[PDB]
């Protein structure tokens, strides 16, 4: 069962996902945003992540279908896979923290 | 009378069939409208004594009673004229220019979860609209339910529907054999169980939306008894290729639809109230303390990363596994089943004999198949 | 005045460009060029000129010089129109014999000559088949005949022209060479049904339903008669066969001229905007409209001093067809007609800059462009590129006819309803409704007693003596003898069945009114009438088909008599349908028409009358056994075999006082039977008397109006010749015979099964869907088997049963087979013997076809190479796929080759690659089962699960497992046809998307 600060935040993240407010992520933003954090995707990876997150080819992604795909469960590997990478990404420092 | 009839409503083309009554399309001279007509016998060719003439002819004014009774609601079925003559019967509908919901589903094999959701949330709400003015249709099948230019669907055959009372069960079963309550075998088994109740609408609405998702009845076998006590007994499964790619909020929600006791399905309301249905425009009392926006924060980050790796994780063509095993690839097996319902697509009909769940055969035919 | 030089400088042009050719004596004129040869239909647009200058000077009346300018036009018109009648009289045997037994060899020759009105050429040297020129000529003559022209002079001639009309009422279920003399697009000596030419015999059909050809002073003797029936079978015709140009071409620019200002032969203007869009899509370009697609007329190839022309055309003229300003023309007419300006005036625009000079400045029109040789490889890869230039005969009567009279309607000198008196503009306007009379009257005085009593009143066959009622067959008999004439041999009208349309309306006989019955309820031309259900679905049939069209003026009348064969057992009651259908007639309502129950004197006030004028004034052990035997089907037996040895028409001597012959006690025997109403005897005594089905022809014409194959009976190699184009009715009895053989009855139960799926085509064209060939003898076999199956009796029961069966129950099995409900081996017996595929499976198969070196069938090949010469719209394609797939006999095999070709299109779909070899289905499907043999081995499935077919080698389990799921049998084809694949590929995979 989700929570209400749970719908709260995934709001939030939408919200926050897209520089403009129309209710979609969009490609142009996504790609700012990657380029922002310090990814350079391709643009057949991106309409590849693209077409694969939506349930269509309508190209368009959705405040529900991101709700969707953070409801996955990504078992115990994956999950630890995950925190690993996020601290690597994070700990861009020679700092160990 | 008939004059006014014939003079009013012209018969057309006919653009459906029953068990013994035919609709016609019709068109309104002062109007120049584009509804449609149907039309019943009442003695069906000096087929039956009288006694069957009476009866259809209560079902008839039953029917009519209950469309008056609920008529002004937009997504109900509404009945603008009713006519009755000796030996002829002349209904006034109006006229859609799209199938019944069997003609898309068969079409579609499965539809999307938009459609499939704004379709429960239309059903949903005729089951509480109807229940608010005490009526059970106990006929909530596919086949009953159409849809038109908006893609929105209206509940139709309403003959089979009775208004009741609180306190009164009643007795009498109809319907598909794969669409019956526990009640029904249960108070039809001697005498023991009272009655009907109003849960009945609540399973049949779980089986729409299990057969509408996965594309196949939940229970389906070739023998009558053996589905039966399957039914009965309610042992469903899920699909394990099927539902595997699927939310689990809808999974649960079918799972409520599709209680065996009747206390703890869920009722109409508390369907609306389901995290499905809400939806949210604007808001702005989402205030609370630094612990929140952390926590906020935190949780958009582990969104972020889980997008991150989407598009690493997915697969390459791999015709190693599609030699070895071609459900594998879902969209291979999509249009593998797409393929197979359009080459024997003009033999789902109405009849519980053949229907979906025939066109699929997941139980392996080995040795094991002999065993019951 | 302006307008008085505008008019002299029109007929100016019209006498120095298509006057100077008057040809007199005769009156034709040559048509264009070095030919010295007459058109009856180029003739006759060229005439039309001259009739709308003759229609436009007569108006400004009251001057010398005008009336003497109108007089000569219309004397020059009418002695046009006489040289054309006399040319068609001098080939009055010709038409006389064309009316019976329809063949190319006996119609009139296209081809008149010049002066002396003699025949041009052979018998076998030009195509001398074309209504479409007929057809026209009768129009217009009607038409100029209601304008106020006078052209026939004697009653010879009126009967000489009702003889015309007899021989081009058969013009629906008749191939022709169509307009442009050739057929199909390759010649080969072949002939086809063309729309154009069905449509123009349909209008004039109606346009000389009551002419009177000698104008106001004309008396009864001098008018037209033309059948109702035939109108509507060919507008159901043309309705049925619109959507494209014929069976072989999918689009005709001459579809204009059924569409347009010319006959006005079409209904659903939505239909005429659709074909009207999909000619401009698919034929207009910068100097006009092509005629149709791939035709090689004047072309820079192809040796033109050549005929019959091979079939190698896949690329030679494609997107280099020559374009004609004459569908321009009709588009101008078209437009100018009905509401149309802007169109006009563009279309005029467009076609003045594609005018060529000629001598003093006249326009003229050319008869067509064309590519020059050098650049022909541009216009193939830019198509509509290239400048083309002019050629064919540069004085085109017919264009230039047609241009001037567009232009003089446009610059208003005339008006539409000139040129057509008749009010075939309104064609297209919607019928509101109708009303139906149908009047009930009682054989006998018991009858009509029971009637009152049940609440019906009705009037007996007596005390109505101002009015007859008779059978169809005596109307049919009296019109046999319309347009008959001892002196120039004229025969009359063939006879023919008389249709619910014809016997509705009255009839006037001798100052005397006539009612007659509807055909359909005469159990002695068959015993179809006998069950009171086929009566019912007919007669609401029939009464819907009425209430449909109705075409004729006036209100209709149907007489429903009530006889003694339709009571119940005790012989004291009507039968429960009958008395309903009546009940429903009574309340206003049955089928899907409105009724009104009434007397025939209260319909007399108002009715469609016609009046016709023309009526004005040992042996001896064998029969002694035949005579004492019981086991009434043993008697017939008897009967049967005495009438095949010693029988055909010798008097048995059953009888002393009077002599009776074979005949008479057959129909006696019939007689009895038919009381006791018992199904086992009347098969073989329909079969003994031979009697048909009445109006089979019509059933094989409306079947084959959707592009169908008929085949009669069980399926050997050598006989069961398929059926392509409609035969006359000997031919297809005689056809129907040789296929039944001795048994006799299989042409009965044949005949029953024809007219059955034809009467279902009409009423659900969505069942027999996707199918391409019908096999009655395959029907009769998949009946008979499930009658086995059903009833678990051997086949010699199942047949007897088949046999017993009543015709509504025959009628119910049909339509329940055909829908193909009620295991999976069953299922897929009845899929492959039917042979149903799906609508895009020859789209599937040329793709493959086209991606692929070939398919392997165990047998022959079928190549790639014909992918070229044929399209996957064109018939012959499909033909040849299915010829292909019908080698394997067995329904079962044929369903799974057909998945296989399925899967493999789908993995083709899938895998962008070139196979380059030949893949072998039969190996695939082997593979699969081989696979799905070690799959069960494995899974633990005994020696008795793992069955092994007698004489196909594939499991029972494989059949009866299901298409769909996670065992199916589209993944074991699947899997094989990838191992297949792997199997023909350099030692990798080569699929991506
Ligand atoms: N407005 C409409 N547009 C199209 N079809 C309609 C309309 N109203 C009714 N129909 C058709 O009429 C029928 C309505 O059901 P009806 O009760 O007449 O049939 P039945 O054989 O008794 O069973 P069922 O109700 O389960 O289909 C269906 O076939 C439906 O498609």
């Amino acid at each position: 069962q989700l929570t209400e600060e749970q719908i709260a935040e995934f709001k939030e993240a939408f919200s926050l996902f897209d520089k403009d407010g129309d209710g979609t992520i969009t490609t142009k933003e996504l790609g700012t945003v990657m380029r922002s954090l310090g990814q350079n995707p391709t643009e057949a990876e991106l309409q590849d992540m693209i077409n694969e997150v939506d349930a269509d080819g309508n190209g368009t992604i959705d405040f529900p279908e991101f709700l969707t795909m953070m409801a996955r469960k990504m078992k115990d590997t994956d999950s630890e896979e995950e925190i690993r990478e996020a601290f690597r990404v994070f700990d861009k420092d020679g700092n160990g923290y | 009378s008939a004059q006014d009839f014939y003079e009013n409503y012209e018969p057309k083309e006919i653009l459906g069939r029953g068990v013994s009554s035919v609709v016609r399309r019709c068109i309104h001279k002062p109007t120049s409208q584009e509804y449609a007509v149907k039309v019943i016998d009442v003695t069906g060719g000096g087929s039956f004594s009288p006694e069957e003439v009476r009866e259809l002819r209560e079902a008839t004014l039953k029917e009519v009673d209950i469309l008056r009774k609920v008529s002004g609601h937009p997504n109900i079925i509404q009945l603008k004229d009713t006519y009755e003559t000796n030996t002829f019967f002349f209904l006034v509908f109006d006229l859609m220019k799209r199938g019944e919901l069997f003609d898309y589903l068969t079409e579609k094999v499965t539809l999307s979860e938009k459609e499939t959701r704004k379709i429960m949330r239309a059903l949903l709400e005729v089951i509480c609209t109807l229940h608010k003015l005490n009526i059970v249709h106990r006929d909530l099948k596919p086949e009953n339910i159409l849809l038109d230019d908006n893609m929105n669907i209206k509940l139709t055959d309403f003959g089979f529907s009775c208004q009741l009372e609180p306190g009164e069960r009643l007795r009498e079963v109809c319907g598909t054999p794969s669409y019956l309550a526990p009640e029904i075998i249960e108070c039809s088994m001697n005498e023991d169980h009272p009655g009907y109740g109003k849960e009945v609408d609540m399973w049949s609405t779980g089986v729409i939306m299990y057969t509408l998702l996965a594309g196949s009845p939940p229970f389906w076998h070739r023998k009558q008894m053996l589905m039966l006590r399957m039914i009965m007994s309610g042992n469903y499964q899920f699909g394990s290729p099927e539902w595997d790619d699927y939310s689990d909020t809808v999974k649960d929600l079918v799972s409520r639809f599709l209680v065996v006791q009747p206390q703890n399905r869920y009722t109409a309301e508390e369907a609306l109230a389901h995290p499905f249905f809400q939806q949210y425009l604007v808001e702005e009392v989402r205030h609370f303390s630094p612990r929140g926006k952390f926590k906020v924060i935190a949780l958009t980050v582990l969104a972020s990363v889980r997008i991150y790796y989407q598009y690493r994780r997915v697969k390459p063509v791999t015709r190693e596994i599609v030699i070895r095993d071609p459900y594998a690839l879902r969209p291979l097996r999509r249009l593998i089943d797409a393929y197979a319902f359009r080459i024997y697509g003009h033999w789902v009909k109405k009849g519980q004999q053949q229907n979906r769940a025939a066109l699929f055969e997941n139980t392996p035919k080995a040795v094991l198949l002999s065993l019951a | 005045s302006n307008s008085g030089v505008r008019l002299d400088g029109y007929a100016r042009l019209v006498q120095q460009t298509i006057l100077c050719h008057q040809n007199p004596v005769t009156g034709l004129l040559p048509a264009s060029y070095d030919q010295k040869d007459a058109w009856v239909r180029d003739n006759v647009y060229s005439i039309l000129a001259v009739w709308g200058l003759g229609l436009a000077y007569r108006k400004n009346a009251d001057r010398d010089e005008d009336k003497a300018k109108a007089y000569e036009l219309e004397q020059s018109v009418v002695k046009l129109m006489r040289g054309l009648l006399h040319c068609m009289i001098r080939q009055v045997d010709k038409v006389e014999s064309f009316k019976y037994s329809q063949s190319t060899k006996d119609s009139l020759h296209a081809k008149y000559n010049t002066k002396t009105c003699a025949t041009v050429v052979g018998d076998d040297q030009w195509g001398h088949l074309q209504l479409d020129a007929t057809s026209v000529y009768l129009l217009f003559l009607a038409q100029m005949t209601a304008s106020g022209l006078h052209i026939i002079h004697s009653l010879d001639e009126v009967n000489f022209i009702q003889n015309l009309v007899f021989y081009i009422e058969a013009a629906y279920k008749t191939a022709d060479f169509g307009i442009w003399e050739r057929g199909d697009k390759t010649n080969q000596g072949i002939s086809e049904l063309n729309a154009s030419s069905v449509g123009m015999a349909k209008a004039a059909l109606e346009a000389l339903d009551e002419l009177d050809l000698f104008g106001v002073k004309g008396g009864p003797q001098s008018v037209i008669h033309v059948l109702a029936d035939e109108v509507q079978h060919c507008q159901s015709i043309l309705n049925s066969l619109l959507p494209r140009a014929s069976t072989s071409k999918e689009v005709d620019a001459s579809l204009l001229s059924v569409v347009s200002f010319p006959a006005f032969a079409v209904e659903d203007s939505q239909l005429v905007e659709l074909t009207k869009q999909e000619i401009i899509t698919k034929l207009q370009g910068r100097y006009g409209c092509c005629r149709f697609l791939r035709d090689g007329y004047k072309t820079p190839k192809e040796d033109p001093n050549r005929l019959y022309y091979e079939p190698a055309e896949l690329k030679l003229f494609e997107n280099i067809e020559c374009e004609w300003p004459l569908f321009w023309t009709y588009f101008i007419l078209d437009g100018v007609f009905s509401g149309n300006a802007e169109q006009v005036q563009e279309y005029k625009e467009a076609l003045e800059a594609v005018l060529i000079k000629g001598k003093n400045g006249v326009p003229l029109l050319p008869e067509l462009y064309s590519v020059p040789p050098d650049r022909v490889d541009e216009e193939y890869q830019n198509p509509h590129t290239v400048d083309r230039v002019p050629m064919g005969k540069l004085p085109h009567m017919w264009g230039q006819s047609l241009y001037i009279l567009g232009s003089l309607m446009a610059e208003g000198f005339l008006a539409p309803g000139e040129i057509d008196p008749l009010n075939r503009r309104f064609s297209t306007v919607p019928k509101p409704d109708v009303v139906v009379q149908v009047s009930i009257l009682a054989e006998t005085e018991e009858i009509k007693t029971i009637l009152k009593d049940k609440g019906i009143y009705v009037e007996t066959i007596a005390e109505v003596y101002p009015i007859r009622v008779q059978p169809a067959r005596i109307l049919s008999h009296i019109y046999s003898s319309l347009g008959c004439n001892n002196r120039m041999k004229l025969s009359g009208r063939p006879y023919r069945h008389m249709g619910v349309l014809g016997t509705s309306k009255l009839y006037d006989i001798r100052k005397t009114i006539f009612t007659f019955t509807p055909q359909f309820i005469d159990q002695q031309q068959f015993y179809l009438a006998l069950d009171n259900k086929m009566i019912v679905e007919m007669l609401r049939t029939d009464l819907s088909y009425l209430c449909s069209r109705w075409r004729m003026t006036g209100q209709p009348t149907i007489t429903f008599p009530i006889s003694h064969s339709m009571l119940d057992e005790d012989g004291t009651s009507l039968n429960s349908s009958i008395l309903a259908a009546l009940r429903k007639m009574q309340d206003g309502y049955f089928g899907g028409a409105r009724v009104q129950t009434g007397k025939l004197s209260e319909f007399l006030t108002t009715s469609c009358c016609t009046h016709l004028s023309f009526m004005d004034p040992d042996f001896k052990a064998l029969v002694l056994q035949l005579k004492e035997t019981s086991s009434l089907q043993e008697q017939a037996d008897i009967l049967y075999m005495l009438y095949t040895m010693k029988g055909p028409d010798w008097n048995t001597e059953l009888y002393n006082e009077r002599s009776a012959t074979v005949r008479e006690l057959l129909t006696e025997l019939y007689g009895k039977v038919g009381e006791i109403r018992h199904w086992g005897l009347i098969r073989y005594i329909s079969g003994i008397l031979r009697k048909k089905v009445e109006a089979l022809d019509e059933a094989c014409t409306d079947l084959l109006s959707h592009q169908k194959h008929l085949t009669v009976g069980l399926p050997p190699e050598p006989r069961e010749k398929t059926i392509s184009a409609p035969l006359p009715y000997e031919a297809l009895t005689q056809l129907i015979d040789e296929a039944s053989e001795g048994d006799m009855s299989i042409s009965i139960l044949t005949q029953e099964i024809m007219v059955y799926l034809a009467m279902y085509m009409r009423t659900q064209p969505g069942l027999f869907a996707e199918m391409f060939r019908l096999r009655i003898g395959l029907i009769i076999q998949v009946m008979a088997t499930e009658l086995a199956h059903s009833l678990r009796c051997s086949a010699e029961e199942a047949t007897e049963g088949l046999m017993n069966l009543s015709p509504s129950a025959m009628k119910n099995l049909l339509h329940h087979i055909l829908s193909g409900k009620e295991q999976w081996q069953r299922r897929r017996r009845l899929d492959g013997a039917l042979n149903r595929v799906p609508v895009g499976f020859y789209q599937k198969v040329w793709k493959v076809l086209q991606k692929c070196h070939g398919l392997s069938v165990e047998g022959f090949v079928l190549p790639s190479s014909t992918t070229r010469e044929m399209t996957p719209g064109e018939i012959k394609f499909s033909v040849h796929v299915e010829s292909v797939l019908n080698r394997v006999p067995q329904p079962e095999y044929r369903q799974l080759l057909v998945e296989a070709i399925l899967v493999l299109t789908m993995l083709a779909d899938i895998e962008i690659h070139s196979i380059g070899s030949i893949i072998a289905v039969e190996k695939i499907v082997h593979i699969a089962n081989d696979l799905f043999l070690q799959e069960q081995k494995t899974l633990g499935a005994d020696d008795t699960m793992l069955a092994k077919d007698p004489a196909s080698g594939i499991c029972t389990l494989l059949y009866d497992s299901a298409p769909s799921g996670r065992f199916g049998t589209m993944t074991y084809l699947s899997k094989a046809a990838a191992t297949y694949v792997q199997e023909f590929l350099p030692h990798s995979i080569c699929a991506m998307q």
